[PDB]
RNA sequence: UUGAGCCUUGAUGUGUAGGAUAGGUGGGAGGCUUUGAAGUGUGGACGCCAGUCUGCAUGGAGCCGACCUUGAAAUACCACC
């Protein structure tokens, strides 16, 4: 349907301006979706090499649009604290039993630097799963109140894909050109900050925008 | 298209002053399959240790791109005899394994604040990020998918307590699991039976990357290789091809060096005969001339060829009771060999033992050589039998000692039944003709192990041969003079093979090795062994699966 | 004339060798020898080269 | 007429367990198709032989997620891949 006429419309053979091409990305109105996006970026570092993998946390001015539920696996006197600070699913270490089966599922892993006894599942069953932060991601530090925050303003982590490639969301259509330029600012200079000891080429090798429906235009 | 590999120029010398390789200059180009051919000696491995990076002292230049990783499977693989499967394996993991480690005691961290966060918690992520390299949290996953699709051993069993085609694949499999780009192979099939060497011939052929591969056999060279370095004396010649036009190619070589050859000594002999004349008067006779035939008079390297003269010495004479197994049953924890074998091995007979890795058939030759005790009883040999073994492996030589004392012991005469040999004679009876007396078994080569081995083992003198894998490292042409004086021998012999043409060229009884423990013997040729199985015979042709690697 | 040349090279880090030679069919193993090293002046292990 | 490269458009990814061919993270909710189907008849291709992809014909509104007992999730886009 909509598809096999937005290829019609498309002409992703260019590169485009960041803000030449927030108008069509807007033009892709004709849809319907709830038209997230799925923000895209490359990079010229080698996934097999571990000294150019690269991960790490941002904070954006107006969030993802959804809700992530952070956990804090720091119970005790300071138990109270995670559940009034933003702790959407409050389970201490020593009270995961029961919160931990009752909820199969979250927006970001606990993270307590004060305290982080828990392994979770005794062969990566959570690590590797991704949500299983580490502290050196931003996730467990001393403060608690960090976890909460970044919860509450939808902090989003890299993740590298096999080749290298970057993905983030910045939100629905409902966000403006300003708005999507400048979370887009903040994700590039935050990828300046993060490029590896290694910089072959051009640090964005590609960078596209897209929806969740629509097509992806590069951004140049 | 940027080359993968490259050499100019490259010469290595051996002992004395033996140009095994020189000038070999070429280019490794990606996805290409190398077949490199050649004798037993003539400097394969060499050319292989070079291009691994562990041969430096090499003359010229080689050097692969940077970047790429270069897996190489040696034809000597090594493992640690302590060590289980598991205990072998991982160490081809052992990034992940050690950083998960580590991982486990950094996490203490967070239990007791002692050096919080500005010491460790940093180096946690690079941690992390070795992890991230790989897959790393799904590692147990990747281990079974390796292990069932090589068909390893489970985790539990040892090393030593290894078959020698489940060694192989353990090699196989750590080698695989660094997951290389160019992939160098000496003897890749060597005690792999038929669907392990298929398996891996379609795994190659699917290889992305750069395969460069050591290979006596034809039928997987045809399989996987795209053009072959015959890899001569000392010269590497290319060829696009298959391996019978590459014979073709190496005879016409062969015969047009033969006939220059004698050509030249055509010509030495006439200059000679032209300097052997006197001045007549005060002329000429001239210094050009004799400059001419003092440069004619040069050297040329003869082919090192084994060809027609394994030396298999004739035993006592047999009587017509030779050996009778009864109800044969062999187990080892929970799975069961053997189970009710009876045969008996009338006298002159040559007896192909086939079957799937470790499916019992050294244990059978440890049972009739007496180093084990099986269950079920009953092995029995005439009294006139003498037994002489030659061992799946090569791991009894002192390394050290020169071919004609380990072969020989040092004793100028040796000693062979009846008869009393010269020593130096019967060594040279196995193609050590010249000063390659004087070569240390630990600098020999693969197939001259396996030549130095045969004659070591055979001047016991038995009438009984106990062969296990007697052609592993060998040439085609040592392979051939075997067979021959394998036919031209008055005992009997009873050989473990994975080479059916070789083993169909020789059997006259088929003892072949089934599932569930079950020893089919026939007495007959491979011929009529399988027009037996046609007669009475099962409808279906398919069997492997071609499981994968990746994911 | 089957003695090679052979240098004896310092492990105590410094560029500095012995030379000699050695029958190198009769005696593959490498050469190792404690001998004295002027750059550092201690005798150390020296161990054959190219 | 070709050879090589590059960009697009397609097509393709059988381990075990799993409903049955599951490439990778996605990132999100349901869209898909009705701009005519979940199909039957038919033709080719792949085929680790289970099978899913395909040009058609009247008939053209129902296929999967979501639910989870599997290391992972559901061709439900454009992606740089
Ligand atoms: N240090 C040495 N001194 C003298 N000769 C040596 C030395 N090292 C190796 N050689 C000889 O060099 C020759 C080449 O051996 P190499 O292992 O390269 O042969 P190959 O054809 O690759 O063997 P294979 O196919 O049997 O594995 C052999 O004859 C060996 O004895
Ligand atoms: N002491 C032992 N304990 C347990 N298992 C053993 C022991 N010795 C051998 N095995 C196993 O029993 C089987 C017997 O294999 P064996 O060494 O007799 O040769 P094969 O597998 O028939 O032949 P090939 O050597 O050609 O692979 C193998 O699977 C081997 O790993
Ligand atoms: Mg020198
Ligand atoms: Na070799
Ligand atoms: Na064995």
């Amino acid at each position: 349907k909509r598809m096999r006429v937005i290829r019609e419309k498309v002409d992703a053979t260019k590169q485009y301006d960041i803000n030449e091409a927030i108008a069509l990305l807007k033009e892709l109105a004709t849809a319907k979706f709830v038209e997230s996006v799925d923000v895209a970026v490359n990079l010229g570092i080698d996934a097999r090499k571990s000294d150019q993998n690269v991960r790490g946390a941002t904070v954006l001015p107006h969030g993802t649009g959804r809700s992530v539920r952070v956990a804090v696996f720091t119970q005790g006197a300071n138990a109270e604290a995670a559940k009034a600070a933003g702790a959407e699913l409050v389970g201490m270490e020593d009270l995961a039993d029961q919160i931990k089966k009752g909820e199969m599922n979250f927006d970001v892993v606990i993270a307590s630097p004060d305290a982080m006894r828990v392994v979770g599942q005794l062969g990566q069953v959570l690590g590797p799963r991704g949500l299983m932060p580490n502290p050196k991601v931003g996730t467990v530090t001393p403060n608690v109140a960090e976890a909460v925050k970044n919860a509450k303003a939808g902090q989003v982590r890299y993740r590298n894909d096999k080749n290298g490639i970057i993905h983030t969301t910045i939100g629905k259509v409902d966000f403006d050109a300003d708005k999507l330029k400048e979370n887009l600012e903040a994700l590039l200079v935050a990828l300046k900050k993060a490029k590896p000891t290694q910089a072959k080429g051009v640090y964005i090798k590609k960078v596209s925008i897209s929806t969740t429906m629509g097509a992806g235009v590069a951004v140049d | 298209a940027q080359f993968v590999y490259t050499m100019h120029r490259v010469g290595k010398v051996v002992p004395p002053k033996r140009h095994i390789l020189k000038n070999i200059s070429l280019s490794f180009f990606p996805g290409a399959k190398i077949g490199v051919l050649g004798l037993n000696g003539a400097g394969k491995s060499t050319l292989l240790r070079i291009m691994a990076g562990i041969d430096k002292d090499i003359e010229g230049e080689a050097r692969p791109q940077p970047d790429i990783k270069i897996g190489y499977l040696p034809q000597e693989p090594q493992l640690n005899p302590e060590h289980t499967v598991r205990e072998s394996i991982e160490e081809a993991v052992s990034e992940v394994v050690n950083a998960l480690k580590r991982l486990d005691e950094v996490y203490a961290l967070y239990a007791d604040p002692d050096a919080d966060f500005d010491k460790l918690a940093a180096e946690q992520g690079r941690l992390e990020e070795i992890i991230q390299a790989h897959d790393g949290h799904n590692l147990n996953v990747q281990l079974e998918r390796a292990a069932d699709a090589l068909r390893l051993p489970d985790w539990d069993a040892k090393i030593a307590n290894l078959s020698g085609g489940e060694r192989r694949r353990v090699a196989l499999c750590r080698l695989l699991l660094e997951k290389p780009d160019m992939l160098l192979l000496d003897q890749p099939t060597n005690h792999l039976d038929a669907e392990s060497v298929a398996w891996l011939e379609r795994f190659l052929h699917d290889f992305e990357g750069t395969v460069v591969a050591i290979t006596h056999d034809r039928y997987f060279l045809d399989n996987v290789a795209g053009w072959i370095l015959e890899l001569d004396r000392g010269e590497g010649i290319p060829w696009e091809g298959n391996y019978s036009s590459w014979l073709e190619q190496k005879d016409q070589r062969l015969a047009q060096e033969a006939s220059q050859e004698a050509a030249r000594r055509k010509s030495i002999e006439k200059e000679l005969e032209w300097v052997r004349q006197g001045t007549k008067g005060r002329q000429s006779k001239g210094k050009a001339r004799l400059a001419r035939f003092e440069e004619l008079n040069s050297t040329e390297y003869q082919k090192r060829n084994e060809t027609n003269e394994l030396f298999i010495p004739p035993g006592p004479r047999l009587g017509d009771k030779v050996l009778e197994v009864s109800n044969l049953r062999k187990s080892y924890g929970d799975r069961l060999l053997i189970d009710s074998l009876s045969f008996s091995i009338p006298k002159g007979a040559i007896v192909g033992i086939i079957g799937p890795n470790g499916a019992g058939k050294s244990t059978l030759f440890r049972m009739i050589s007496g180093q084990e005790q099986p269950d079920s009883g009953t092995i029995t040999l005439g009294e006139t039998v003498k037994l002489a073994s030659v061992d799946q492996f090569r791991d009894s030589m002192d390394n050290s000692k020169t071919v004609w004392e380990e072969v020989s012991g040092g004793l100028d005469i040796m000693k062979i039944g009846n008869t009393e040999m010269p020593s130096r004679a019967y060594v040279g009876r196995f193609n050590f003709k010249g000063v390659d007396q004087g070569k240390r078994v630990g600098e020999l080569s693969g197939g001259e192990r396996g030549r130095l081995h045969l004659a070591k083992l055979l001047q016991v003198g038995g009438n009984m041969l106990l062969l296990d894998q007697p052609t592993n490292d060998l040439d085609i042409e040592t392979l051939r003079a075997l067979e021959n004086a394998l036919l031209e021998f008055p005992g009997c012999a009873m050989v473990i093979s994975h080479d059916r043409w070789f083993l169909d060229r020789i059997a006259t009884h088929i003892l072949d090795y089934q599932d569930e423990g079950k020893v089919e013997f026939f007495e007959g040729n491979f011929t009529e062994y399988e027009e037996y199985k046609k007669r009475t015979l099962g409808a279906d042709a398919l069997e492997p699966k071609r499981i994968k690697y990746k994911r | 004339g089957i003695r090679e040349k052979i240098k004896l090279v310092s492990s105590a880090g410094t560029g500095h060798f012995y030379t000699t030679t050695k029958n190198k069919r009769t005696k593959p193993e490498k050469l190792e020898l404690k001998k004295f090293d002027p750059v550092v002046r201690q005798h150390v292990i020296y161990k054959e080269a190219k």
